[PDB]
């Protein structure tokens, strides 16, 4: 079939018509970012010439190829720990949540660390960790920071965000009630704090249900963690290809160095050993070059993750789609194996009513423009409401500033501006 | 250790900020008699914010801070003539 | 067939034509002793970075 | 030590060139590294075979150097793109992005030229001395809830004031200071207090 | 009806008459690349 690009929608555009949302949905969405890869050290000498002095002596003639290959792999390994520190070690202090979990009806139990489990890991993080799944001189170096340590960093960031909002990222952590902090997020995206206080219980329930949907979805399927598993699969496949290359003869009598030494005199053996060395060295160079390119891609991903930690977890972002879809409120970080999972909380306008809109209002021969908000008509009366939420108010001198005269503005409507 | 067997470092129960990274949460430092010590790395000082339903902290002062960010921009432009390098 | 490795008892059986067992990298993972028809696993001697 | 990143870039380039030059002392399986020695001590077909081994090794070494330089160039280009973005967003304008231009709230940034690099002096505003205060989301005065147009309600324990969030400047709660929405019943944690009318 | 208070988007909006539903500027851009 020809692929559909999506459903066709025609907006009801009109010079006199605006659409104002009368409701909202609190949305939590998941963004998965790769942070690090498994640190692999390959000793060139063991891989090319395992336990053979003659092969080692021949390998010496090539020179510095081993030193640069080991240096490149060691640089990648150091880079992986640096990536992890940049994403998760932003905050020096380890913040802890208050013992009583009273946050005005907002429940963070799924993202917060669970004491009962032996690991101090959150329930969502435990789901994330479940969902992610030699003798040739190939070794795996353990990461500097343990998974438990990463969970402690995510726990500290989460505790800082709930107790202090964005203050701890900027400087000293300043306690703020979560209801006041949520109102500050609303005053960031243009919605008045009063609307949040009126619907605070609704916002709490929507947020709690959204976290519940995230955990239920994570439990149901494992496709979301596919990018973190893609990185693991690519590294595993490259390592398997490298081990498989050992079996290649590369034009020699046999792929086994011991057989060549056993059945041939050392000069004659040396002829075949050189072909084997050339093949193994080419295989190692290809693997190291691919690892460096993959490391650059993973480093770019880690830099993006660190930037998202700073601009979504540590602060509220005005950047469109940087921290979830919709108007960003706050983001929560969850540790994932070799990655970070961001829970982005966004305000999404839900129920929209068409109105009649005027750019300005003419009252006493002078044009009136809203200080904040837009002029809306229900068809019999004129009101001023904030743009994001429908909150009609009587048009007043406090509500609207006055500029110039009625004649200049196009679409100005005659209406009364009340004076208190 | 998970990283491997360590010889010449004395394990200390106390946790300190990482100095030399062994791996798997284990770091080594030279501390004051002087000896190398292997320890679990500290993640920083534990701070409990005084959160309450009705409590807020407001700064009454400020510090103007100047910090330095150093970024690489360019590398030396080097041309190697392959024929000269391979053949003298 | 020459190799350096630790020798241990091997659970896996070998067919009579299959005197030797080879891994993916072409190393000889297991051997059957000539004089005594017993299978011996070969595990390479311990090595690591310093 | 702060300029260590710029010195790491210089050191990596110098090390790569030194390794490339050192590779010319490698036989690569030939009788000698020197081409002239091979030509003088061998007949032309045998010499060509040894020279072919030397050329293969030298070409592989040069290709390794070029590939490493390309990877280094891509990393340096990403650093330069970041530096250009910081020049636009920190020096040329004030940035609201958190941690992009220093630690704390960004005020302005100054560029300083450095060898093969740039040094940004980020000026930030850092909050210093915090005092705990009692707070309420809204204030109930005449049966209508009052919210602060800017700021937050603060209590010293005997009186209620409205202050700007970042810096403590207590002010009398007034109709100009606070807009009115709905009634006292809806808000949770609302406290009774007087809103002065000028 | 393309009435936007005097703002004209004809150059960037798709042109129906031409077989590709492509804007005039986009058609120039496609011609330029070789």
């Amino acid at each position: 079939y020809t692929m559909s690009l999506g459903a066709e929608n025609s907006v009801a555009y009109s010079n006199n018509s605006i659409a104002i949302p009368t409701n909202f949905t609190i949305s939590v969405t998941t963004e998965i970012l790769p942070v690090s890869m498994t640190k692999t050290s390959v000793d060139c000498t063991m891989y090319i010439c395992g336990d053979s002095t003659e092969c080692s002596n021949l390998l010496l003639q090539y020179g510095s190829f081993c030193t640069q290959l080991n240096r490149a792999l060691t640089g990648i390994a150091v880079e992986q720990d640096k990536n992890t520190q940049e994403v998760f070690a932003q905050v020096k202090q380890i913040y802890k949540t208050p013992p009583i979990k009273d946050f005005g009806g907002f429940n963070f139990s799924q993202i917060l660390p669970d004491p009962s489990k032996p690991s101090k890991r959150s329930p969502i993080e435990d789901l994330l960790f479940n969902k992610v799944t030699k003798f040739n001189g190939l070794t795996v170096l353990p990461p500097l920071l343990t998974d438990e340590m990463i969970a402690q960093y995510t726990s500290a960031l989460l505790a800082g965000t709930i107790t202090s909002g964005w203050t701890f990222g900027a400087g000293a952590a300043l306690q703020i009630p979560f209801p006041m902090q949520m109102a500050y997020r609303f005053n960031g995206i243009g919605v008045t704090q009063n609307v949040l206080y009126e619907n605070q219980k609704l916002i709490a329930n929507q947020f709690n249900s959204a976290i519940g949907k995230i955990q239920d979805s994570l439990s149901s399927t494992p496709s979301p963690l596919g990018k973190l598993q893609d990185v693991v699969n690519q590294n595993a496949q490259a390592l398997n290809t490298l081990v498989k290359q050992l079996s290649s003869n590369f034009g020699a009598i046999s792929s086994v160095l011991n057989d060549i030494l056993s059945r041939l005199d050392p000069p004659e053996a040396e002829v075949q050993i050189d072909r084997l060395i050339t093949g193994r060295l080419q295989s190692l160079q290809t693997y190291v070059t691919q690892q460096l390119i993959r490391a650059a891609e993973i480093r770019a991903s880690a830099n993006l993750a660190a930037t998202k930690m700073s601009e979504c977890v540590l602060g509220q972002s005005k950047r469109v789609d940087f921290c979830g879809k919709g108007y960003h409120l706050m983001s929560f970080p969850q540790s994932a194996p070799h990655g970070v999972v961001f829970l982005h909380v966004t305000y999404v306008p839900a129920q929209e009513k068409n109105f009649t809109t005027a750019p300005a209002i003419c009252h006493d021969g002078k044009a009136h423009f809203p200080r904040e908000g837009v002029f809306v008509s229900n068809g019999t009366h004129w009101f001023v409401t904030q743009r994001n939420f429908y909150e009609p108010q009587i048009i007043t001198t406090d509500n609207t500033f006055v500029s110039g005269n009625c004649d200049v503005v196009i679409g100005i409507v005659n209406n009364t501006v009340y004076d208190p | 250790t998970r990283a491997g067997c360590l010889i010449g470092a004395e394990h200390v129960n106390n946790s300190y900020e990482c100095d030399i990274p062994i791996g798997a949460g284990i770091c080594a430092s030279y501390q004051t008699s002087q000896s190398i010590i292997a320890y679990t790395m500290s993640l920083g000082a534990e701070n409990s914010v005084a959160y309450s339903n009705n409590s807020i902290a407001i700064p009454t002062n400020f510090t103007i801070s100047v910090t330095t960010e150093i970024l690489p921009v360019s590398m030396t432009k080097t041309s190697v003539d392959c024929t000269m390098y391979i053949c003298g | 067939l020459t190799g350096t490795g630790v020798l241990t008892e091997s659970n896996k059986k070998f067919l009579p034509f299959q005197q030797f067992g080879r891994d993916i990298a072409d190393t000889t993972d297991a051997v059957r002793d000539p004089q005594t028809l017993e299978i011996l696993d070969i595990t390479p001697c311990s090595f690591g970075g310093v």
